[PDB]
């Protein structure tokens, strides 16, 4: 058996329990990573800085 | 030129899907907020509030002692528009039935912060008596019409 | 931090400043709906927390934090119907048409109920004023918040002309 | 050092601010039960310390040390019984059902005892109010604390209906 997902869920739950002002910036990073991983490709062209 | 570049960034389908993603996440967040913290419209009682239970406790003053009694309800199934209350078979008298009078209706309306309609008066006065076959008959007038038991 | 049961505040009626208390829970719960320490804030019984709109902003200005009000100070009646010795008062509530019933015995003498009486207390939840006189309406509006804070539940305003002909 | 016999404090009743004193001993004892310089705080004799719940929180803010209250401001009666010219008043006390007795001679006239009388003083430990009006109950609740400090021992609240009926 495997239970990595349950461990990650528990970590996120404990993080939500210990709420601070800086949880929102971490949530923003996570959602941005998910969004970029999901579609990508479409709006990336030129602009090596981007 | 900046506007022209922005509008021609992606095809329409990708824009629709990206809008759908954000809209779904926003609605999920709003639902999560609505679950925990409670809604503004507490009058409808939604589902996060009680007072949907079968029994309701009230008190009344008699002679020199304060007494308590229960008031029954349907538990959530159905609603009566005429009485504005969760009444069960209020047109018949039996064990477990509901009966609301003006002496308790006002207190219940104050407790629930909404109006309710009482169903019948508390008492009536007998005017004549007839005895037949070892039984006694009582007569009284209700709403201008003759009634007997 | 604070275990206080009552909170003081002031209001102006008839050109003078009166005072009244606002009850609080005293240390249990938080009531995130309106972020105030309330005791059973769903019943109009005596001793329950009642934050009116007119004083909600003053309280949220004395205490430097936002505070959400619970009920409006007063509402205006629109129609009245008598039935078997009872009187129904109809008024709007957040866009829904509702009503309220009371005994007819309280309406025998309007003078002890109208505006700022000599006794300083109201026997019932309704008030009567003349609709033509601007000053009477203004005084009733001013006293509505004070009389809705002295005792719980909002105050219903009745026009004298409307109820004059039913009696 | 500071053997201050009396401490000033204020309360709100009928829209005006009255004043009353709280007694203290001074340099004898500490009464660690409620950390105050009390004088025989276990007896209801005149001049004894009677720090009440409604004033404990207020006094804890003029000073900057915690203060423990001694007795609640008032209680609500439940039932009464007359016998041999005496009347017994039953009320709850911290979960225990107790009773208190008084003479029936004081109940001959209620108008000189109810709420804020013209004299401004109460002849007996009980108060009578009309329970059908929220304003009367609120006024009685607000004014109970001031008389609970003018004279020691808690104040008992009586509903008009029961005593009037048994009268």
């Amino acid at each position: 058996w495997d239970l990595t997902a349950f461990g990650l869920v528990a970590e996120w739950f404990l993080a939500y329990i210990l709420f601070t002002r800086f949880f929102y910036v971490l949530g923003l990073a996570a959602i941005m990573q998910l969004f970029f991983s999901y579609f990508a490709v479409h709006f990336i062209s030129n602009s090596w800085l981007m | 030129w900046l506007i022209i570049n922005l509008v021609q960034m992606a095809p329409i389908s990708a824009m629709v899907r990206m809008y759908i993603f954000f809209a779904s996440f926003y609605y999920v967040w709003k639902s999560y907020v609505h679950v925990v913290d409670g809604c503004n419209s507490s009058t409808c009682m939604m589902c996060y509030k009680r007072n949907r239970a079968t029994r309701v406790e009230c008190t009344t003053i008699v002679n020199g002692v304060r007494r308590s009694f229960y008031v029954y309800a349907n538990g959530g199934k159905g609603f009566c528009k005429l009485h504005n209350w969760n009444c069960v078979n209020c047109d018949t008298f039996c064990a477990g039935s509901t009966f609301i009078s003006d002496e308790v209706a006002r207190d219940l309306s104050l407790q629930f912060k909404r109006p309710i309609n009482p169903t019948d008066q508390s008492s009536y006065i007998v005017d004549s008596v007839t005895v037949k076959n070892g039984s006694i008959h009582l007569y009284f007038d209700k709403a201008g019409q003759k009634t007997y038991e | 931090r604070n275990r206080a049961t009552r909170v003081e505040c002031t209001t102006i009626v008839n050109g003078v400043r009166r005072s009244f208390y606002v009850y609080a829970n005293g240390g249990k719960g938080f009531c995130k709906l309106h972020n105030w320490n309330c005791v059973n804030c769903d019943t109009f019984c005596a001793g329950s927390t009642f934050i009116s709109d007119e004083v909600a902003r003053d309280l949220s200005l004395q205490f430097k934090r936002p505070i959400n009000p619970t009920d409006q100070s007063s509402y205006i009646v629109d129609s009245v119907t008598v039935k078997n010795g009872s009187i129904h008062l109809y008024f709007d509530k957040a866009g829904q048409k509702t009503y309220e019933r009371h005994s007819l015995s309280h309406f025998v003498n309007l003078d002890n109920l109208r505006a700022n009486n000599t006794k300083g207390s109201l026997p019932i939840n309704v008030i009567v004023f003349d609709g033509k006189s601007k000053c009477e309406e203004s005084s009733a509006k001013s006293a509505s918040v004070y009389y809705s804070q002295l005792m719980c539940q909002p105050i219903l305003l009745l026009d004298q002309a409307l109820v004059s002909d039913v009696g």
